[PDB]
């Protein structure tokens, strides 16, 4: 199939049920060490997709580093990530990089950066290497009682064509096989 | 006055010199005293002759300059030569009661209030607003509300960035106490 | 007391459970009350299940700790907790001062002396012994012996890390204001 016009990389979402509500998390399975260009398109690319939902996106950085705490090549690259979705798409909320209670609970945020342009709880988070969102991915889906997700979402491609799992269940087959209708519905880009 | 004493020179050949003046003894009569008075100063301090451009443009328009560090001997014996050459408004940083006591105990004449400024940095009126300020600034580079207080009351080179950059002063020197890249960070940062 | 706070059932409940076991209207008598103590302790504060067996081994033999961040009110609500429980020693670091007033303030019990006691870190006997040691630690680290007297004066987790060194305490619990990392750094080096 090849990229999308205007892209240049792919990226998997996984959808999850927290306390806080849903919440997406990328990129799960296509890029090991993403940079910030790959980043940043990720990132554009998940908030048209959570917009299909139905949802208002709002988009969080992760990291260890909070707000500047730490220069190590990852926090570097996440500032320079929000830079340039900043540069991009100037009226999508997006803010960082921050860590994870900080990006989920109000007041632990407003607490350190009063004025931050971050408003509730973030419903996507984009991690920095494949490893940490695997990790977290795959906890939370144990730790959060439910242990059911909507994903691997996979964007990028120029057809909407999806990748699942071997341990993927009916439920999610039925899932991905209406999304896909959805997305082929209009005119693919 | 003791025999080391460097102003003996500048203080006494002058008045020698003048003396002759006055009684007709002299055959080679200078023209004036302050060209005079400036080549005994190169003698004595070995760098007049390359800083005079530097001083004589600067006693033109004396600036504010900041010395956080306000409580060495070395500071305060080099404030006193700055008011004496009336060459800059020194504002100094530090606690009232050691500089008072500390100017006593060197026999200094500057005063306090009349010849220059002290700025408590355990109790200023100006508090708030300077440790605003400062997390405003570095509030991305992983600063929080407490630490920026924290500094504010602890690093008197960031109480003095902080003044320099709000225009209450014009220039700032310090890093004569501690490693130089602390202080070089903390003035890029500010 | 106050509608919320949490030692009530602690205080009642056994209380009530006694007064049933003396007039006889018990039917399932309980055998000692400490363990009946320790469940509900469970209840209230979600953490003691876990941690029974630290507790337990920590009440045979108290050592000294020391938390060099003494004028934090979390600290001295700790320090409170402790000596209840007689499970530690405390040592305080800071202005007897302001510790006094703050314990007057939250309304506390402790007694200064008595039930800890407080190093001033501005006036201290023992300045000369813990900033030398410093010093011949961190000679070949770039401390000139200057940088160490105003260390041991302004960093309260240096002198928290000498005085375990020296062996004048057991342990320290320091990092509850600041940044991990100069924590961290300061005591690796130590």
């Amino acid at each position: 199939f090849g990229y999308r016009d205007g892209v240049h990389t792919a990226g998997a979402m996984n959808a999850l049920l927290l306390p806080s509500g849903n919440t997406f998390i990328a990129d799960t399975y296509v890029n090991d060490e993403p940079d910030a260009e790959e980043l940043a398109e990720i990132t554009l690319m998940a908030a048209e997709t959570v917009r299909r939902f139905g949802i208002e996106p709002r988009v969080a950085l992760l990291s260890h580093s909070n707000f500047g705490s730490s220069d190590c090549p990852s926090s570097s690259k996440m500032r320079q990530a929000l830079e340039l979705v900043r540069e991009r798409a100037p009226e999508l909320m997006i803010d960082g990089e921050m860590h994870g209670d900080a990006a989920l609970v109000e007041a632990i945020r407003n607490d350190r950066m009063p004025d931050s342009s971050l408003k509730g709880s973030a419903n996507i988070l984009v991690m920095p290497n494949m490893e940490a969102a695997r990790i977290s991915y795959n906890l939370l889906r144990v730790s959060s009682s439910e242990g059911v997700t909507v994903g691997p979402v996979l964007m990028g491609v120029a057809k909407p064509v999806h990748v699942l799992t071997p341990i993927a269940s009916v439920r999610r087959i039925v899932n991905m096989v209406a999304l896909a209708v959805v997305e082929a519905q209009t005119q693919p880009l | 006055p003791k025999p080391f004493d460097p102003r003996l020179i500048v203080k006494i050949a002058p008045a020698v010199a003048k003396a002759a003046m006055e009684s007709g003894v002299a055959t080679r009569p200078i023209a004036d005293f302050d060209v005079y008075i400036d080549k005994l100063t190169e003698f004595v301090y070995k760098t007049n002759l390359f800083m005079k451009p530097i001083f004589s443009q600067a006693r033109k328009a004396p600036k504010r300059v900041v010395l956080p560090e306000g409580e060495e001997a070395r500071v305060l014996h080099a404030t006193q030569e700055l008011v004496t050459l009336g060459l800059a408004k020194p504002i100094l940083i530090g606690r009232p009661n050691v500089i008072e006591m500390r100017i006593q105990k060197l026999g200094l004449q500057i005063k306090a209030g009349v010849d220059f400024e002290i700025v408590n940095n355990e109790s200023d009126p100006r508090f708030k607003e300077y440790w605003t300020e400062y997390f405003q600034i570095m509030k991305r580079r992983g600063v929080t509300q407490e630490q920026a207080q924290r500094a504010l009351i602890s690093n008197p080179t960031v109480i003095g960035a902080i003044m320099v950059q709000r225009g209450e002063a014009d220039a700032m020197i310090c890093g004569t106490v501690g490693d130089y890249h602390e202080h070089f960070s903390v003035v890029k940062n500010v």
